[PDB]
């Protein structure tokens, strides 16, 4: 069970998967057409894992892109890097989700679900070493918030043995193009908290902040954020991509990162946050990376670990580092942050070092934390919930959609269960 | 009693086995091809050794009898890429596609028992090929629950199979301070009872002590797992020095069994090796043998995170390499008895066994070592082992209070009853060890 | 008995035979002027099987082309392969049967059946190693469904021992321009069940669906469908002609592919079926063809595996294939399709392998099955007949023909008896 499929959905998650494939072929080395150029054999095994070896030495990525508006998938198919994409990889329909939780799955998904399950079954037949799915979608995007939850429930019902992994981006609470976006986000997480075993929190506002601080650009570019999250995904999967002193499986990471079936939410952090021109000012050292992993705003989830409570933490590194040095550093930061770190474990640390280093970086790090402050990131949305349809504005739209107050109360009760778990386990 | 079967279980166990085979090749000057390597000696093989670990073939090529078992395909591919696989037989090694669990759940489960019959018939065929047998050597880390459970299963199967040769098991212990794996204490405690039921003799080594040693003795800034492998290979070679190379006082494995087991249940010896230092300081400093004997009692050389002074002395052995004067080591052991560093008992006290071997110690190029014509390997039975047992058991109980994870274990292959039973067994073992050590 | 005769009649079966000869001359490589170009020894044997050693090393394929319109023979003469022919190889009368089976085989068929039977007797005297008789006609058109039926009856009366390969085309239920089409079809099959022993279900709508899903053609064209059916027909005969690990003969199927002699219908399926332009992405493997064979979308009969219970199945392959791969695939499909696979066999499998690579492909496979979905088409055509001749519209034509309705009831009752045989054997 070494192979993994990267699922793609959402009007924005498709670009995320595209950037992920681009970063993969740029890191390991691959032609846009599909001719193998990596070195030497472990990268060939990872090509077997993520790609299918086509005829004439060609490779095709094992990704499932399912969204609406096929114009976007056709345009991104016209890209140079996206030339090795198989026509069976993307299964798109017409035409738009309207940014509503009902039309995403309750109306349109019911007719494409059979086709997408046929596609995923053909994929599972093509490769039997599949162990998990990597899904990138928009929790606020209509296509995402609609189709992702339905497909995840379908996979959970049909493939309970296979693992789950998602990278849904959370809608910003302060700014929103429309008020229905966090509503659809809540209606989707109502089932995502049940049918998912692993998820990563991503906030666009945190991305804007980190590119204003590091990239130092006034108007953030979504392509650069795609590049950052793709580098994060690559540093996450490097545990299987490159053999190191200790390589772990996603199940081994999960059983140690959660004590209970809950806690699928995870706080993300990447290092080094290299600013343009700062490559000469600063030198790559592990204390600086640890400090960046400790910064509340450097996280892209994003939550304040000081206000919260460290439940489970895990920083996986890449490059040339010393085991004794990193053990000393982790002991120092657990002793000095004993108030933040939970103490009855007592060691909630899980570090996995990669032998090779990412291209352009002598050493890198990906930190995943679990804090209790994340409830606030839920509460506001839930608050917005009770702040948006308490006026009953545009409720006729949802009544025509067929939605009822029972599922809204169920989503609110799921948020209540989440915060109670956040307080069980008091912060 | 001329062959010893060595088994490599788990990732760390496989790496340690690779290091030991490389060092065994280096001592006898054996290259990846060999054919012996080459045929001029006497005593590099033949004669023995190699006749204890390397299987003799009709062509003369010495096949190191090793069984590399692991359910992680990456480690198997790694060990197959090297020339060690060419040294071994392609059928001796066992491959697994999916790792058992994290870490002891499936390693001890029936899924880990499916290959038990396969490896058992493999061992039976290997014994049919060779002639004679002295014991079974095991190499698996107690930190890795997969390797722990697999090695315990193999030990039980071998005890039920032959039960005629002493079962040796080299166990690696995690650092008592920090543990990367959260179920590591659970796996270790559950494996202790199995090893008590199966193993005739044990070996307890700590990684943190090895790291402190190489940082202090070898003066290295960056420790490595390869350096730990090299040090454990040097240790294991120091154990079987007389069996591989002839010496003025050749010692037997049964002698180890008699010395290390002076009671119904005493099979936990601690290992110490001296002198160990950087090669530069070895070129700069020249100590005496009494200084080496005293350094054997230092907390660093004992390879354990426990002070040996609080421990109580029991029957110990000391192997010596190269040229060693009997009168000198007699004077040194008399001076040591006069020092009374470790508190002696009333049963054992005159319990210092001395064995001499002509083969001088060899220093690997990867890890520094004090270049000296004579080395000292002391296998002691001090009572700091009870201290380490209590140290790990306190954390085990603090966890098992809430345990945060019991659902996975009770659903896969275990139950809280087994955990409580292993806890009570460890407590009873600690109590018995403290009793037999305190009655003096 | 390697020599096999081919007969072509009907409005579309003429083009079917034309495409068949095109594929024949393309397989080994041959000029349309009778110039030998194969290498080296086998091709001369297959010439002796199908062609005739004329003067100056010439080769003319043994085919009997007959139709009520000389425009058809003019059009097939306009083609390159098949332009030249001995005038005795084809006899064409005038003028039309009015899409009537009764009139077709009563008036249009009887006046030329004498000449064509004399011709075929002459060629049977010339061909000593004759074994089977491939038939290319159209069951939809009354002209073809009458003429070819009468000819097959006369051949069965003359050559009861020689095989009869019938590749007729079943009518499409969507076409409602002429309601007499399914009626003529059922009256033709009611006799062809005894006249012919080997028949293959072929639906025009199935061909349209497969060319719209794989070729993605805008308007259905008979050219590509005829190319496909010619490839399928050439594969089953090259399985015996061309050397392979296991050749298959018509007698082998007659004794193995069918349990009881009252069954003569054989479903069809072809692989690989790659979309236009996706041949670069596709890699010829055994599992993909195995999946294609057991899908109704890839069949051209077209019977549904999910609907009809399998009595028996057979899969023939070409090119280099391993016996272990096909054995594993057969075991897997028996384990998963045990519901359709009937219990009294209990394991139904018939395999044949051709060693040489297919023309333009590395491996090509055909599939035949005997399922309980053909009785569904029988019920459909019977209901069509009943609902059409309940109105008594256009029945005056057949009263003028002289046929009796008692014969029609007997034909429908015999079809219902065959359905009941396919219900014994219940679905």
């Amino acid at each position: 069970m070494r192979e993994i499929i990267h699922i793609s959905t959402g009007q924005c998650g498709n670009q995320i998967g595209a950037a992920f494939w681009e970063t993969i072929c740029g890191e390991h080395g691959l032609d846009f057409n599909g001719t193998y150029h990596g070195h030497d054999d472990i990268q060939k095994e990872r090509l077997n894992v993520y790609f299918n070896e086509a005829s004439s030495g060609k490779w095709v990525p094992r990704s499932i892109n399912v969204d609406l508006e096929p114009g976007t998938i056709d345009a991104v198919r016209n890209s140079a890097i996206g030339n090795l994409f198989r026509p069976d990889n993307y299964i798109f329909g017409q035409s738009s989700a309207g940014n509503v939780w009902a039309k995403g799955h309750y109306t349109e998904g019911a007719e494409l679900v059979d086709s997408v399950m046929d596609v995923i079954r053909r994929e599972a037949e093509g490769c039997d070493s599949l162990q998990g799915f990597q899904i990138t979608h928009s929790l606020g995007g209509g296509t995402g918030s609609g189709m992702g939850t339905l497909l995840i429930s379908k996979i959970r019902e049909e493939f309970p043995d296979r693992m789950m992994a998602t990278f849904s981006v959370l809608p910003s609470p302060k700014t929103s193009d429309t008020v229905v976006e966090p509503y659809n986000a809540t209606l989707s997480v109502h089932q995502l908290v049940e049918h998912s075993d692993e998820t990563f929190c991503i906030d666009n506002e945190a991305l804007y902040d980190i590119c204003q601080r590091t990239l130092k650009l006034n108007q953030p570019s979504y392509g650069d954020l795609n590049n950052l999250v793709s580098s994060v995904m690559s540093g996450v999967t490097t545990s299987l991509r490159y053999p190191g002193q200790l390589n772990s499986d996603l199940r081994k990471l999960a059983v140690n990162l959660v004590p209970f079936p809950r806690l699928h939410f995870f706080m993300v952090g990447y290092a080094p946050l290299t600013a343009i021109g700062s490559q000469s000012f600063r030198s790559l050292t592990v204390p600086e990376l640890t400090q960046q992993m400790f910064d509340a705003k450097n996280m892209m989830a994003a939550a304040d670990p000081r206000n919260g409570r460290y439940l489970t933490v895990a920083a996986f590194f890449r490059g040339k580092v010393s085991v004794k040095e990193v053990e000393d550093e982790m002991h120092k930061v657990q002793s000095k942050n004993s108030d933040y770190f939970v103490e009855w474990i007592p060691n909630n640390v899980q570090t996995a070092v990669c032998s090779v280093a990412p291209q352009g970086l002598d050493m890198a790090a990906t930190f995943i934390a679990n804090s209790t402050s994340i409830q606030e990131l839920f509460k506001r949305v839930g608050d917005q919930f009770s702040a948006m349809f308490k006026r009953k504005a545009f409720l006729h739209w949802y009544t025509s959609e067929g939605m009822d107050e029972l599922e809204f109360s169920e989503a609110e009760s799921n948020m209540n269960d989440l915060v109670s778990e956040y307080q069980q386990y008091q912060e | 009693m001329r062959e010893v079967i060595s088994i490599n279980v788990g990732q760390a166990g496989c790496q340690i086995g690779n290091a030991c085979w490389e060092l065994y090749s280096l001592e006898h000057g054996i290259k990846p091809d060999g054919h012996l390597e080459d045929g001029l000696s006497k005593p590099k093989g033949g004669e023995e050794g190699f006749s204890t670990f390397f299987h003799e073939t009709g062509y003369g090529k010495f096949v190191p009898r090793a069984i590399y078992v692991d359910l992680e395909p990456n480690v198997i591919d790694e060990v197959r890429n090297g020339p060690y696989k060419d040294l071994f037989h392609p059928e001796q090694l066992i491959s697994g596609k999916e790792d058992a669990a994290n870490n002891y759940a499936r390693g001890h489960y029936t899924v880990g028992r499916e290959i038990l019959g396969d490896v058992l018939d493999r061992i039976r065929k290997l014994a049919d090929q060779c002639d004679g047998l002295q014991g079974f050597l095991f190499t698996h880390s107690l930190g890795g629950g997969t390797g722990s459970g697999l090695g315990s299963l193999l030990l039980e199967e071998l005890s039920a199979e032959y039960g005629k040769k002493s079962k040796l098991e080299f166990a690696v212990y995690p650092a008592p301070q920090v543990s990367t794996s959260v179920v590591e204490p659970y796996n270790t405690v559950l494996t202790t009872h199995t090893t008590l039921e199966h193993a005739d003799c044990t070996f307890m080594v700590d990684n943190e002590a090895i790291y402190d040693m190489c940082k202090r003795n070898l003066d290295i800034p960056r420790p490595s797992f390869a350096n730990l492998n090299n040090l454990i290979a040097q240790v294991v070679s120091s154990v079987t020095a007389s069996l591989r190379f002839d010496g003025s006082l050749n010692v037997d494995l049964n002698e180890f069994q008699t010395n290390l087991v002076p009671y119904p249940r005493i099979h936990f010896p601690l290992v110490s090796y001296s002198p160990v230092l950087s090669k530069s300081k070895a070129f700069h400093e020249s100590n005496s043998v009494s200084e080496i004997t005293n350094a054997c009692f230092e907390p660093g050389n004992q390879m354990v995170k426990c002070d040996p002074r609080d421990g109580k002395y029991m029957a110990t052995c000391l192997l010596y390499r190269g040229d060693v004067v009997t009168r000198d080591v007699q004077r040194a052991v008399e001076q040591v008895k006069n020092k009374k560093t470790v508190q002696l008992v009333d049963w054992c006290p005159t319990g210092f066994k001395i064995g001499i071997c002509y083969e001088p110690p060899t220093a690997t190029p990867n890890s520094q070592l004090a270049t000296v014509d004579r080395a000292v390997c002391m296998l002691s039975n001090t009572t700091s082992i009870a201290e380490a047992w209590k140290r790990i058991d306190r954390k085990f109980d603090l966890m098992y209070a809430k345990r945060a994870f019991v659902h996975w274990y009770v659903g896969e292959g275990m139950e809280e009853g087994e955990f409580t039973e292993a806890r009570e067994d460890l407590a009873a073992l600690e109590r018995d060890y403290i009793e037999v050590g305190a009655d003096s």
